[PDB]
Parts: C-alpha cells; structure tokens; sequence
RNA sequence: CGAGGGCGCACCACCGGCCCGUCUCGCCCGCCGCGCCGGGGAGGUGGAGCACGAGCGCACGUGUUAGGACCCGAAAGAUGG
RNA sequence: CGACCUGGGUAUAGGGGCGAAAGACUAAUCGAACCAUCUAGUAGCUGGUUCCCUCCGAAGUUUCCCUCAGGAUAGCUGGC
RNA sequence: CUCAACCUAUUCUCAAACUUUAAAUGGGUAAGAAGCCCGGCUCGCUGGCGUGGAGCCGGGCGUGGAAUGCGAGUGCCUAGUGGGCCACUUUUGGUAAGCAGAACUGGCGCUGCGGGAUGAACCGAACGCCGGGUUAAGGCGCCCGAUGCCGACGCUCAUCA
RNA sequence: AGUUUGACUGGGGCGGUACACCUGUCAAACGGUAACGCAGGUGUCCUAAGGCGAGCUCAGGGAGGACAGAAACCUCCCGUGGAGCAGAAGGGCAAAAGCUCGCUUGAUCUUGAUUUUCAGUACGAAUACAGACCGUGAAAGCGGGGCCUCACGAUCCUUCUGACCUUUUGGGUUUUAAGCAGGAGGUGUCAGAAAAGUUACCACAGGGAUAACUGGCUUGUGGCGGCCAAGCGUUCAUAGCGACGUCGCUUUUUGAUCCUUCGAUGUCGGCUCUUCCUAUCAUUGUGAAGCAGAAUUCACCAAGCGUUGGAUUGUUCACCCA
RNA sequence: GUCUACGGCCAUACCACCCUGAACGCGCCCGAUCUCGUCUGAUCUCGGAAGCUAAGCAGGGUCGGGCCUGGUUAGUACUUGGAUGGGAGACCGCCUGGGAAUACCGGGUGCUGUAGGCUU
C-alpha cells in the first residue's frame, strides 16, 4: 500500500481536524527494568534451564502496519497510533499512480 | 394402553409442615378445621402458609408492617403475618397496631405494646375472627435473600447482573478477563 | 462442513424476480411504519445495506423502533427447542406491511360498527366467524333433461 | 471437574497434612492443669495479688 | 348470595429516582490557606449496588472438590543398603 | 601340551562391575540385580461394587477442548 | 453445377453445481379488553401549521369477536448420558454389501405379550393380581386351539410342482 | 540427565487437510443438515481500487474513411448489459455500483444496542443509531473503508500513544517503576503446550471401538453359462464357432467391508486319511457331426469306479520326463 | 377530447413500419454579447422568436413480434397420508386428499394522482 506522509484527521487534544505528519511506528527497545523482564531474569537465573515457552512456530508472514500521526500544530504535538490492515509491501509517501499512461516497454 | 404421560401426575406441594413443632402442629389442626368447615379463603391461605418452609416465610420488619397498615382504609384492621415480626430500628414512631404473628421479636414486641398495640397468636386470631374478617394478610419480602443475587442468568453472559460465587472480594478476584475490554473482552 | 457465510444458500433467495431488476420503486420508501405494526421481512438483494439474515426471510415481526432508514423488528426465531424473540435492524427496502393485521383491524371496525347498529336498532347478529357448515338440503332440477351417461374409455397406447 | 455454578475452591491439602494434625482431646485436661497451677501459685504468694504485678 | 366499587401482600413486567467509575456539555458556589484549591449541575454509559434490612449459629440431606478418597491393579521414578 | 582343565585365597558392586562382544554374566532374576522405604505412587483404561416395595424416568445430540476410549457446555431426567 | 461456414424458419435429445413458469407437503404472523372509540395534558424530539410522533391523564364501550382439546405460570438444586443401531420414505459415495454417510417419523436400546416355526427392530398390541365376554394381527388337515361349511367360481400336473 | 516427538483417518503408516475460513451444489421450495461428497477459492490487494459530486456508456456487430491489411485511429447505426466492478463463485448494478474527471481523507474521535457462529460465551465480520469533528455537493443528502457474502487471533509479557491523571509504603522534591485507556509484536493444531527419532532386546494398561488368518454380506475382478446372430466355416448364421450388445450363475481368485474373535480359535506347504460336489478326463448306455473306417469333436442320463511314477523348487502354482 | 409540469404502479405502457394531428402547449429552430462549457455554441450554458410539424411527442393502424390475461394441455405430470397391494426386480396400480408447465387456440394493447392550460 501507499499512504501519504501527511493527512488531515481528528486530533483529540485540539478536539478538531488538524494536519498530521505520518510516519511508520517501530517497536522500541526493551527496558530490562520492566517488571516482566525483571521477573523473567530472576526466574531464569540459577539452574532449571528455560523456564518460559519459546514460540518458534511462526505462521504469519506480514504485520499490521502502524502509522504514528503527529499533530503539526506547534503547541499540540499530540501523537496517535492508527493500525491499517496487513500488507506485504508498505510505502510511505511514494509516487502516486496515473491512469492514461504507457507501461514501460 | 392409554396415550397419556405420567410425569406430572404427582403435584409437588406441602400437604403438612415438615416441622415437628407440636405447637405449630396444634394450630395447623385448628386451621385445617377452619379451612375445611368455613368458606373463607383467608383460612386456606393461612393454612397453606403454616405448611411452608422458613425461606418461604420471610420475616416482616416493623417498618414494612407499619407502611402497609398505613394505607387508606386499613385502620382498625388486624395485620396477620405467618412468620416472625422483626423490629426495625430505622423507624422512630410506632403507631397503635393490632397484629397476629407466629413469632414476634422481643424488642419488636416491647415497641408494639408501648405504642398501645395488641399482639395475638394464631389461636387468638381464630377466636377473634374465625373467617378472617377485617384483616390485612401481609408477607415479608420473599426474594430478600442473598441466594437470589446469585440466581438468574450466568454471570459470564451479556446483560446479566447476577452475583458470582467468590471466596473473597477484591481487585484480584474475578475482575480481569471477561470483565473489562482491556483484558480480552467484557460482555 | 457447511460454511458459516452470512449469505450461503441465498442464491435465489436474494435474487430479483425475472424482469424486475433495476431501480427500486419509490413507494417502498414512502411507506409509513410506526411502533407496533406487523411487517413481513422480505430481503431484496438490490440493496446490500440493512439486509436481514437469511433466517428472517419470510418471517413476520412487530416494529418497536424507527430510525432514518431502518426499523427495529421483534421477530420470533426458533432455535432447537426454544423460540426466542430476536430484535433486528432492517432497512425499509426489506420489509412491507403485513395484510393479515390489516384484515383483522378491518374486521374489528366492522364488528364494532355492527354492534353499534344492532344495539341502536334492536337486533342481535352473529359476529364470530364460523367454520364452513355442512351443506343445506336443496332440490336439483333436471329441467326435463336426463343426466348424461358416463362410461370409462377404452385403453389405447397414446404415443 | 467443575459442575455448574460454584466457587473456585483452593484447598491446601496437597502437602501430606495427615501426618501433622493437632487434635484437642487434651484441651479439658490442659484447662485443669493450668487452673491447678494458677491455684498453686496463688497459695505460694500468700497475701500478694494472685494475678501478678 | 351478590353486579359493581375500594385499599392492595408477596412476586413479575415496565417507567422514573439515588450511590460509585468513566465520558460529553455547561454555568455557578465556598474561603484561615485564593489555589495547577474544594464543591455542585444536565445528558449517556460501566457496577457482583440503594430504593424501610435477613442475617448469624446449629443440625440434617444432596451435589462438586482436595486428601489413599468406592475397592483392587501397572510398565516406571527416587532414597538408603 | 595348551589362548588347556580345576580347588582354595583375593580384587572389581548396580547406570556400576566384568565381557576373545552373545546386550553376555553379575546367587534359577539382567536392554540396568536384590532388599526395605518414599508408596495405599498415578491410571481418561479393565474387573467388581452387598436388603425389599412404590413413584418418576433418559442419552448416545449442540458448541469448545493436543479433543476422537475423556471432559466442560446446552439438551433430555428426577427431586423440592 | 457442387460442398463448407454464415443467416433464417423448423426438427431430435438433455442439465446436482441451468431456467421463463411452477406444485404437494412445508415455514412465519393474525384471529381483541394490553382491544376499540372519545376528549384532554407533557415534550428539550420533529416542524409552514394546535405539524408529526411518542408518552401520560380521564371517560364510554363485553355479542369475551374461528373450531377442538387441556388447568396454567414460575424458581432452585440435580444425576445419568455425550460409542448407538434398525425400518417406511427421501437421499450421497460405491458394481454392490447384513457397506459408509445424511433428512423425517417411529422403534430397539430400556420392552414383556399375541402372530411371523425360529429371530433385538416386521405385523398387532404395550404390561398391577385375577374371573367372564370380545377382538387385533394371524390363522382353522394332523402336530396345534379353531372350517368335521354337503362353502362359491375358475386356474394348474411339475421324472428339481 | 530430564523430557517431548499433534490430530483426523473405511486399521495404522505413506499420501491428503475434509484442523480456521469463503462460493455454488448436495439439501428433499423456511432455516438447519453428514462423508478422505462434487466444482472451486483464502492467509492477500488498494491514497485509491476509500468518500462525495458531475459528465458519460459498456461487450459485440453492421456500414464507411490515405497509407491501414483479419487486428492501429476517425464517423454513423444497432446494442438489457451478452462488458466492467482487484481476486473464487453466487447475488446485485446502466444519465448504476461500470468509465473519465474535480475536490478530498468518514480508512478519523467516542458510548452503548443489535445481527451473524452461538452455549444465545468470545473473537472476527456486519447492521441501525446517538454525540463530536470533517469531506463533498447548488442542495436534498451521502460518507465513519472497499457493492454484498471471506481475507484472521485470548491470558501473561513486551512496545508505543493519552490524561499539567493515580500509586511509588514516615513526610517532601526529582529520576525510576507500577497502574488506568487505546493500538501493535501471535499463537495457521487458527478458543491460542515450548518439542526429533528408533526398538526384532522391548514393557504395561487395554482394545475385537481397530488390521493380519477362518467364517458372514457383496461379486467389481476371476471362473462358468445363456439370449440375439454380423460374420468364420470351398458354399451354408447356428456340425463346430460367435463380433457388436445384453441376461445370469458360482464363491476353488483377488478385492470391498470390519459383524464375531486381541483375560489367544496355533498362522504356509507337504505327508497321512475319510467323506462330499459336479461345471464328466476315462469307463457304462446314448443322441449329433463338415461321423466311410480308425481317430476326433459337441451334447444327454450319469459322480458307481478310477485319475499314477519322477527331475527342479519350501512352495501352492509352474514346467518337463515317462 | 386532449396537452404541459411533477409523479404512483413500472411493457395492457416495449419494439418495427405506416397514417393523422385543430387550439394551447411541448419541441424542432435562430444566435454567441453576457453566465458557462467545449478539439468543435454538436452537447451543456446563456440571449431569443423568422420558419416548421419533417422529426421528437400524442392518437390510430398491422390476420405484426413481445407483453398481460384466459382456454386447452389436464384431473395429465407431480404429490400428503395408507395397505401382510402387484411385481424377481425396475417400477406400477388402488385408497385418501392437493394439483401443475410447454406446444396449440382466444381476448386485450396502459390505468391513474396533484397543479395548470387549450378545445363556440
Ligand atoms: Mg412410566
Ligand atoms: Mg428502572
Ligand atoms: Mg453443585
Ligand atoms: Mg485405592
Ligand atoms: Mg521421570
Ligand atoms: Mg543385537
Ligand atoms: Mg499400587
Ligand atoms: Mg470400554
Ligand atoms: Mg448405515
Ligand atoms: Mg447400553
Ligand atoms: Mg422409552
Ligand atoms: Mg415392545
Ligand atoms: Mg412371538
Ligand atoms: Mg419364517
Ligand atoms: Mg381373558
Ligand atoms: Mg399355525
Ligand atoms: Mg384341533
Ligand atoms: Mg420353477
Ligand atoms: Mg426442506
Ligand atoms: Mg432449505
Ligand atoms: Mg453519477
Ligand atoms: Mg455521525
Ligand atoms: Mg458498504
Ligand atoms: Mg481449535
Ligand atoms: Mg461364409
Ligand atoms: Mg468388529
Ligand atoms: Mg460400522
Ligand atoms: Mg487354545
Ligand atoms: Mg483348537
Ligand atoms: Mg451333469
Ligand atoms: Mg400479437
Ligand atoms: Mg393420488
Ligand atoms: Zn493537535
């Protein structure tokens, strides 16, 4: 799919439709001090081996793309997450399509 | 052969008190005669309530009895309850009531008598009105019991507001998955 | 083994009648539906919005709610050994007024008129419908003409 | 296996509890022994208060 | 006996009302702390709620469960000899 | 007449020993001895489950489950 | 002159995954008192309009508005079961099967009894202990209850009837 | 050293996925309805192929026009859709839902209700509203994704976003952490364990719920017959045969099934021995011939009697010698 | 008796060809300055009124096609329920009720609402 890099959509802080910058959300780095990670490290230390399941049975080939909208209002930089459907190829602000054009020879 | 079904032949109802209380059995003997030998339907209702179990004879508070006897046209009538009359400490003034009950709490009895009221047992009521004339036959709240909060549709079904059976109440006891949209679903 | 698709087995059920395709006639949008009237659920397939499920095609219900384009209908549905009153939102293209209620409401007004006239005039008239009684005794005239004799025809191989 | 409506019960009887069971058949005897010791102590401290300080 | 009429128990259906959470809208009030303070309203919606208590203790029955667990039954595993 | 047969004395002990090797032998037990204990181990599997009369009286189907010899669930049953 | 294709008007034969038409059996709803008809009141909804809609408050109407039958409503707790099988009919795979798989009703399972010699299911009929009467399905040479009727009319000879 | 090494399944394995879904049919004119039933499809794709508005008409054909032809573009006429609408199929659709333009982001922020599967649980998907903020159009309106039916995912954990929000334990400040609300990272065995083999050295609990051997149903296949008679038979359908078709029987073949047996019915062949069957090889008595005789072939009554010795091979079968 | 504007049902209204059309109307028609769109004032938009019913439109016609409605087909096909009916079967008959569809043969060829005109 191809979503433009800018869209005018509802901003919850402004309470109205505003222009937004559109980027692709990427998962942040793990904290190592999240409570679940702290519990995992304590559980794993010592003898006993692997104490939690390791999935290793992958079936999906795609992910739901998440767009991070940022309100371009200078005072309100409020962010939001929109999920769109699954797609194998994702393009941000790519070239648009034209109808009456000659396909490359 | 006859094309009939026999699964509803035997009607399930109390034909006698399951209690062995001989004082209850004596005034069951009294009202069994009254129901049979009069045409009063009051005696039939009183007799069938004498058979009834305790959960089917809930206590009647003083406030509820006062409220039902204060309705227009019920003055100088005998409030009859087949069960216990219970004191209510949420009422401040007790009017002059004439009551007939199976049991009356010690404090409810003292309050009624101080107000100038009268308390009758069911044999005194039979003498005072064998046909049950001039009476207000009252009942306690039948569904005012904790079991009825758990009865109904299952708690895990939509639009059901029935209490679940939990050993303890707190934020860790049956509040996550199936109770809020943030944990799976809510319904 | 059967799929659970919402429109499985509705190939003819939602198809338009022969030479009745095209634009939906506008009087179907001009019918007035109020709370409490009886409506048959058809389910035409030209309009894909507000379509009732295939189990409600041919069922009759009672309107309980009116919106801009649809109505809410309380319609009975039989599920195994119990019947339970479903409430469905159906756009008005897929419903029409049930004439069974119209016929009965007509008969009520006629009955109340007939009682009113009979009381003011001094008569008693049967108002209940009675089932078709046994035929009365009558005379059949031959009109001087003997009944025509009928005999079974001989067999022959037609073709 | 759960059956219809009920309470999720978690009995703590997975740990060989039958080998550590305290019965109380010596409770009436313990009350007698404590009572006798109380009386003996009061006799020992003759005019002093029987309870203590 | 009795057409009609009346007060209506319990309970059921429905409509209102009140309490806590959370939204939306909006205007007022309080004062030793004039505050990034405190209180209040209307309209939806979430609660195992209120709406003149019904529980507690004891006994019995049935059902479910943890225990050797209705009775008998493995191939095995472990500790020490 | 030999890498021969054999007594007695010694050494090696159980996931160990010993094997010119067959998973052989290790007290009639060996692809892990025997003894006691943990232990009445667990079993969705097989077998059994003790007096009389009266009344009512089924299911082998729905949905979910590493579910298919089992359960939960609805249904059908009885009792109050 | 002739044969093709093409077109036109006809003609033979078909369709579980074709169809104009279109049954039988079947599915839903209605057959009143919570109804009908009068007046009024409320609304922040709707709006040319005292307009619409809904709600509420009074009043008057009983020939109780098809047949037939039946006393209903409602709650709690709950066992067993969750291998099924058979028959008429419809029906899928298979050459077929006492095969495998569906639909409907009934049955067996859980069920004895009369008959089919015999038999889980067929036909009749379902059951407390008995006497008398009468039947069902089926029978009435003898086994073996009952034709030991002066039964009626035909058909049939088989050296595998 | 510990543990695991899915399920369904006309036994199991191999093969497939009938394991989560969608279309038509089965399906017996409501709905529902099975098999490793039939014909197929899905794990995507799309800033437009989403949302409005406007203007147009599509497939195909006929007739014409320089190059230009059977297909290049232009023109007229006919054209109920015979095209197109992303994809499988079905439905639907014509100043449409198709094509081309213009403007856009309703594919946004929210609370409930409902439908579908259904236990009337969830997820997914969908329907009708209500409250915001927008788009488009002159407006009525239409739009909170794709014309409809499919295109997907719990707890725990992680990660991001939001409240000048709550807690962070004697008080305060600040980092940090925990929380509340909403997205995402996924479990395809798709209501969601973290998982390779081998055993003939094997073990146990069971199973005739389930295979290997008999028996039973069936008889496709095997075997043996019949009907018709185009032909073969120097001629001549039928002495002897019998193509194209068609009707049967048999259970000495092999399948099909899984009813009995898994707290056991000893599983091939030979040897030995008895009996039975007839669809008769010989012998007895016969009929027919393309029966001169001899020999042979066909058929009838017929199972009384006989049907052998050996080489090779475990063989049954086979083949050869006599 | 008709028409116009807006319609309801959506062919008894459609399609092919022919004839007639008074009056209003509806059109065809004339032009591009403005408004507005085009490759093209053809369409659309605008400004008109010389001419014409040739066309559209209306009415009528056709042993017209279609469509609508009847008869026939036909108590046929199929079918609910029943039998210890028949038949080796395949299937068939009867009892009890329901009951079609072609071909073929007839008739018909828009009704109508609101508002506003014309018709001696
Ligand atoms: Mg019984
Ligand atoms: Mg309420
Ligand atoms: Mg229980
Ligand atoms: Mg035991
Ligand atoms: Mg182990
Ligand atoms: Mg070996
Ligand atoms: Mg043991
Ligand atoms: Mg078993
Ligand atoms: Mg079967
Ligand atoms: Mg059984
Ligand atoms: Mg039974
Ligand atoms: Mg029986
Ligand atoms: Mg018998
Ligand atoms: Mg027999
Ligand atoms: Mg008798
Ligand atoms: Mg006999
Ligand atoms: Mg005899
Ligand atoms: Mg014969
Ligand atoms: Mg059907
Ligand atoms: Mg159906
Ligand atoms: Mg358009
Ligand atoms: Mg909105
Ligand atoms: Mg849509
Ligand atoms: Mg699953
Ligand atoms: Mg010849
Ligand atoms: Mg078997
Ligand atoms: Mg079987
Ligand atoms: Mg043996
Ligand atoms: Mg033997
Ligand atoms: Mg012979
Ligand atoms: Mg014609
Ligand atoms: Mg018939
Ligand atoms: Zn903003």
């Amino acid at each position: 799919v191809n979503v433009p890099k800018t869209r005018r959509t509802f901003c919850k802080k402004c309470g109205k439709h505003q222009p937004h910058k559109v980027t692709q959300y990427k998962k942040g780095k793990d904290s190592l001090y999240a409570q679940g990670k702290r519990r995992y490290d304590r559980k794993q230390s010592g003898y006993g081996g692997q104490t939690k399941p390791i999935f290793r049975k992958k079936a999906k080939t795609t992910k739901k793309i998440v767009l991070r909208l940022e309100c371009v209002e200078p005072n309100c930089r409020s962010k939001r997450m929109l999920a769109i459907k699954r797609c194998k190829h994702f393009e941000l602000g790519g070239d648009k399509k034209r109808k009456g054009q000659v396909i490359q020879f | 052969g006859v094309d009939i079904r026999h699964n509803k032949d035997r009607k399930v109802r109390r034909k006698e008190p399951k209690s062995q209380d001989i004082y209850l059995r004596l005034l069951v003997k009294l009202y069994r005669f009254l129901a049979r030998r009069t045409n009063s339907t009051f005696n039939q209702v009183v007799l069938k309530r004498l058979f009834m179990s305790r959960t089917n004879r809930p206590p009647l508070s003083l406030s509820r009895m006062i409220r039902k006897m204060k309705l227009p046209g019920r003055e100088n009538k005998t409030a009859v309850v087949v069960g216990t009359i219970t004191d209510d400490v949420r009422v401040q003034e007790v009017p002059k009531l004439k009551v007939c009950a199976l049991r009356v709490t010690s404090r409810a009895r003292s309050r009624i008598l101080r107000a100038g009221g009268k308390i009758l047992t069911f044999d005194q009521l039979a003498l005072d009105s064998p046909k049950g004339c001039g009476t207000v036959l009252l009942s306690g709240p039948r569904k005012g019991r904790e079991v009825y909060r758990h009865f109904g549709k299952a708690p895990g079904t939509p639009h059901s507001h029935t209490k679940p059976y939990v050993r303890s109440k707190g934020r860790k006891f049956e509040r996550a998955r199936g109770r809020r949209a943030s944990r799976g679903y809510k319904n | 083994t059967n799929t659970k698709g919402k429109r499985r087995g509705t190939r003819y059920m939602f198809s338009r009648p022969f030479r009745k395709h095209g634009v939906v006639p506008l009087a179907t949008y001009m019918r007035i539906y109020k709370k409490g009237d009886i409506v048959d659920i058809k389910g035409m397939g030209t309009v894909q919005k507000g379509m009732p499920h295939k189990c409600y095609h041919g069922k009759t219900g009672r309107v309980y709610n009116v919106t801009q384009h649809a109505v809410g209908i309380v319609v009975n549905k039989q599920v195994k050994g119990k019947i339970l009153a479903k409430r469905i939102n159906v756009r008005i293209e897929h419903i029409k007024h049930s004439k069974s209620r119209d016929s009965f409401l007509k008969r009520v007004k006629e009955n109340d008129q007939k009682k009113k006239e009979a009381k003011e005039k001094g008569t008693w008239v049967q108002l209940k419908r009675q089932p078709a009684p046994p035929r009365e005794a009558h005379f059949v005239r031959t009109n001087g003409k003997e009944p025509e004799l009928l005999e079974p025809i001989p067999y022959e191989f037609m073709a | 296996a759960p059956s219809r409506n009920g309470m999720v019960l978690k009995p703590h009887f997975h740990k060989d509890w039958q080998r550590r069971v305290a019965t109380w058949f010596n409770q009436p005897a313990r009350k007698i022994r404590r009572r006798k010791a109380r009386q003996a102590k009061a006799r020992r401290i003759a005019p002093r208060p029987a309870s203590g300080p």
